[PDB]
């Protein structure tokens, strides 16, 4: 089916030794990851806080992520619910009408106190998603009736609920409410072949914002977005060579059928890579995510050995290496081995020294000359750390001053540097095999190119191709020379050096194999420039940068994670190839997953944004406040998935205040449904006041009324009442104002009690600002208790400054038997505290005006019709119709 | 054309015209078959082509295919002597639509 995969000789046919997967890889790679350091702290004495490293199941987490694309923010409801209420006094033509969307905001979150800031923040952000799940819904077959030609919709899809009045009323006002309630006739409602109703109904201001921002985003995004984002996964599997079936997807949209979309395609990768210490996580992830599943094919046992009669056979220089196995560890070492050379600068390779083995000298040797032509270090990247290239480079000189024939001649040089002399008849030098960083001297990419640039790529923060040993992937289709001519400079440079030391048989047999290690790098570099390109690759600034900051021994926000292996294990892994078979499960899958969660990064970036300047807007209430508080409250009410994946390396026990607000201040955003829904909500969030929380409590000496009933049924019409809710606040004069620190200081003096009554006895106002308080409603038809009649706005307990304020609203109530001086009295009552709030809650309206509040417009869709969500229709192996540009 | 809806029209259209038309350029293997009498169906008013339609997901997709085999036939009128002079006249056509 693919024709890189045919075989015509049985030069590349061998037999299966192991296979391995993505799914085992990445976990491999966390266990050797994490048990690393758990060896270093148990071998010797350290001190450090208590964190334990574990491995999770990645592939549950995967699944999680997948699943939290199924969830909607919106609801479909047949009517909306109800935002206005009422409450009858003994009153014939006055009633007082409350707004319902204050009370229920008010019993929210937690009373706000001075020592708990965490609590603040999680109040604030409960607050915030419970105006945001309110305020998003669509409406969907109201009901409707007939009066004299027109469709009229119901008196319940209309928010004001008025049961309880009707009774109360005369005939004059009821007829005027039944002329009110039929003239809210369904606009263009005479017509058929509809597709919205348009009516008149009542809803709060802020429930009323997201409404229409949702019915906007609704209307806006159709099929252009989905066509973009099908045309960028059809570029993607084009670069992924993925095969296509013959079915294709057609632009045809049912007449009774509306699209959403939540989700799009050409993720911003940067914030991907914004997360503080997630080098770890996002290399397991794309591990995981985009690792196909192959199998180590053995070279050809011929080889080595050939036969020209039963007791003449040709013997290999190598016999005894050859005819050995490996045990699990030395598979463990492999398999790091393939996994570093497969990523080229985020894993290194270092060596691994244990006093617990006996093995032959030659082993070491054969390694040290192995290692040089397997492995890379030359300018651009490297496998290897130093130390490890000067272990090598050692091993080899020791390999070429050992000879088990005849001497030749050598002259050594001036320093006592490994590798620093002549050998030979010819006097070949061999000082290029020493390891230098700046130019890969010794090993491959001497002279070649190994990275370069051939077309833009679908993800823009990698672009780079990848050239191991110079071969480029076309080579096993159309290849541009014979059998004979495949070789590189590195290689035959060590074949000319291996010569004029007097090995020829090893010459040979390294002759015999390279074909095989050429065919080994051009399935490597296929599969590193077909299937890992993912957005967790790393970007191409890091790429560069890796190698200076090596060097220069700088600091770096990438380092690589470093691995160690055996010396046969170069050995072993020289004597395999890795041959994909099948692709990966999930690859068809992953951009959806990565899409989601640079959504939710987004989303709590924003909520973070938002949150940091708390403490700048209102000083006194966080004194004690840091960026961690409000960095565990984001993350306390977040997806459980998001958070598994950004704690993959148990990152969060080491990110500092430092990170954390340098994260924060990064502008890269991923637009989203939810995003714009929860923006939406955040700014109508700003104004405190809807949040009700306030810091205009004023305390003034008044008198509660004792009216002159005079008249029982004049004072019963004109409908008395009596509340703390201050209309409009006092001028600039003639008020004091307090401070906490000022209230703190006077009450440790014991001179509070003194200065407050003073300022009373003087009839003037005082302000207790800088302090938000939780405020609550009440309604009383009887005198109220004296918990709340004078109550005061602090507590002792030094005082406490943040205590919850009750506005309540006393109705007066009289009979027939109450003479006209039966509610004076000689010493008078007081009330203390007061409360100002601009908006506007509890009202006293005449009868005829009850129906005022229709004043919003609401669109509503049919019965005939349709809602789907298409965000999971989102995957790479759909093909459309009509290309797109 | 199967994008916009107009794939069968346009097919009616060109029929309608008296016009050929020819699907691709792909090489297709012959058969040769002969009859006696009224062929099958399946020979004269086959189509070349095959064309479905389906719903997932609120979304449509289409399935378009080009046959790859096609048939010679010779028919052969026999004739009795109980026949009218104009009995194998029909008031309405039979149509074929396959020509190499």
């Amino acid at each position: 089916q693919r024709p890189e995969r045919i075989k015509t000789t049985p030069y590349l046919e061998g037999d299966v030794l192991s296979s391995d997967s993505g799914p085992l890889l990445s976990v491999f790679a966390l266990q050797e990851i994490m048990q690393k350091v758990r060896q270093v702290q148990a071998d010797y004495m350290t001190a450090t806080r208590e964190v334990d490293f574990t491995v999770p199941d990645v592939q549950k987490i995967l699944d999680d992520i997948k699943a939290l694309a199924a969830e909607q923010v919106y609801k479909i409801v047949k009517v909306p619910s109800i935002s206005f209420r009422h409450i009858v006094m003994q009153s014939r033509d006055r009633v007082l009408r409350v707004d319902t969307y204050y009370e229920e905001m008010s019993q929210v979150g937690d009373v706000i106190t001075e020592d708990e800031p965490e609590k603040f923040y999680s109040t604030i952000i409960k607050k915030v998603r419970f105006i945001r799940g309110k305020g998003s819904f669509i409406l969907h077959d109201i009901p409707t009736r007939d009066h004299r030609g027109m469709e009229v919709a119901e008196p319940e899809v209309l928010g004001v609920e008025f049961k309880n009045v009707l009774p109360v009323l005369t005939a004059e006002h009821r007829a005027m409410i039944q002329n009110a309630l039929d003239g809210s006739i369904i606009e263009n409602g005479n017509v058929a072949t509809r597709d919205v109703d348009v009516f008149i109904g009542a809803c709060s201001e802020p429930v009323y914002r997201i409404y229409n921002r949702l019915q906007g985003y609704i209307e806006a995004v159709q099929l252009q977005e989905l066509r973009n984002s099908i045309g960028w996964l059809e570029r993607l599997g084009h670069r992924k060579r993925i095969t296509y079936s013959q079915e294709v997807l057609t632009d045809f949209r049912r007449q009774d059928t509306i699209w959403v979309l939540a989700l799009q395609l050409p993720v911003n990768p940067q914030v991907v890579w914004d997360v503080p210490r997630s080098s770890i996580a996002n290399l397991i992830m794309n591990i995981a995510t985009c690792l196909p599943t192959g199998e180590y094919i053995a070279p050809n046992p011929r080889i080595s050995s050939i036969t020209l009669t039963q007791r003449i056979t040709t013997t290999g220089p190598f016999a005894i290496l050859t005819g050995s196995t490996p045990t699990a560890q030395q598979l463990n070492d492999v398999r790091k081995i393939y996994l570093a050379l497969m990523f080229p600068g985020q894993i290194i390779l270092d060596l691994k020294i244990d006093p617990g083995e006996r093995m032959d000298p030659a082993v070491r040797m054969v390694a040290g000359v192995v290692g040089h032509l397997l492995f890379t270090a030359g300018g651009r990247f490297t496998n290897l750390t130093q130390n490890m290239a000067r272990q090598l480079d050692i091993a080899l000189n020791d390999y070429l001053l050992y000879m088990y024939n005849t001497r030749v001649q050598v002259n050594y040089g001036p320093t006592g540097e490994p590798l620093d002399f002549q050998i030979g008849r010819n006097q070949y030098d061999c000082n290029v095999f020493r390891a230098d960083f700046a130019t890969g001297t010794g090993y491959n990419g001497w002279a070649t190119i190994d990275v370069e640039y051939r077309e833009p790529a679908p993800y823009v923060h990698a672009q780079r191709y990848i050239r191991y040993c110079g071969i480029d992937s076309r080579e096993l289709i159309n290849p541009t020379t014979y059998g004979i001519g495949m070789t590189y400079h590195c290689y035959n440079e060590m074949l000319r050096m291996l010569v004029a030391a007097g090995k020829d048989s090893e010459a040979a047999y390294f002759r015999s194999m390279l074909p095989f290690h050429m065919v080994r790098f051009a399935r490597i570099n296929q599969i590193i420039n077909e299937d890992l390109h993912s957005v967790f690759s790393l970007p191409d600034d890091m790429f560069n940068a890796l190698l200076p900051d090596l060097i220069a021994g700088a600091h770096q926000n990438a380092d690589p994670v470093v691995l160690d292996v055996s010396w046969i294990s170069l050995w072993f892994a020289f004597n395999r190839s890795f041959e994909p078979t099948h692709r990966n499960e999930m690859l068809e899958v992953a951009p959806l997953i990565e899409s989601v969660y640079a959504s939710e990064l987004s989303v709590m970036k924003v909520d973070m944004r938002h949150l940091s300047l708390m403490q700048r807007r209102f000083p006194d209430v966080l004194i004690q406040a840091r960026p961690s508080h409000f960095w565990k409250a984001v993350l306390n009410d977040s997806p459980e998935a998001v958070k598994a994946v950004m704690n993959l390396s148990h990152s969060h026990n080491f990110i500092n205040i430092r990170d954390m607000m340098r994260w924060v201040m990064l502008p890269s955003l991923q637009p989203s449904l939810k995003l714009a829904l929860e923006e939406e909500a955040w700014a109508a969030a700003n104004d405190f006041e809807d949040l009700m929380l306030t810091d205009q409590v004023y305390m003034h000496r008044d008198m509660l009324p004792e009216p002159r009933l005079d008249d029982i049924e004049r004072f019963r019409q004109e409908g008395f009442y009596y509340t703390n809710m201050l209309e409009a606040p006092p001028e600039i004069d003639r008020v004091v104002q307090y401070t906490y620190e000022i209230a703190r200081l006077q009450a440790n003096m014991g001179q509070f009690r003194a200065a407050l009554r003073r300022i009373m006895d003087d009839d003037d106002w005082v302000r207790f600002g800088g302090v938000l308080r939780t405020v609550r409603v009440k309604f009383y038809d009887a005198r109220p208790p004296d918990d709340v009649l004078q109550g005061l706005p602090f507590s002792y307990d030094t005082i406490k400054y943040a205590t919850e304020t009750t506005i309540f609203y006393l109705i007066y109530n009289v009979e027939f038997s109450n003479t006209p001086d039966s509610l004076v009295l000689i010493n008078p009552t007081y009330t203390m505290t007061k409360v100002f709030i601009n908006k506007r809650i509890v009202e006293r309206v005449r009868v005829g005006q009850i129906l005022a509040v229709l004043n919003r417009r609401f669109v509503a869709y049919k019965g005939k019709m349709r809602i789907m969500d298409i965000t999971q229709s989102l995957k790479m192996g759909t093909k459309l119709a009509a290309p797109t540009v | 054309q199967a994008n916009m809806g107009q794939f069968r029209a346009a097919l009616r259209r060109i029929m309608d015209d008296d016009d050929w038309v020819r699907f691709g350029g792909v090489l297709r293997t012959v058969r040769v078959k002969f009859y006696d009498a009224r062929p099958p169906d399946d020979v004269l008013q086959g189509l070349p082509f095959s064309y479905d339609t389906n719903e997932r997901g609120g979304l449509a997709y289409a399935t378009i295919k080009y046959a790859t085999e096609t048939t010679i036939f010779y028919l052969i009128y026999n004739v009795e002597f109980s026949n009218t002079p104009d009995s194998l006249v029909l008031i309405n056509p039979t149509y074929t639509m396959t020509k190499v």
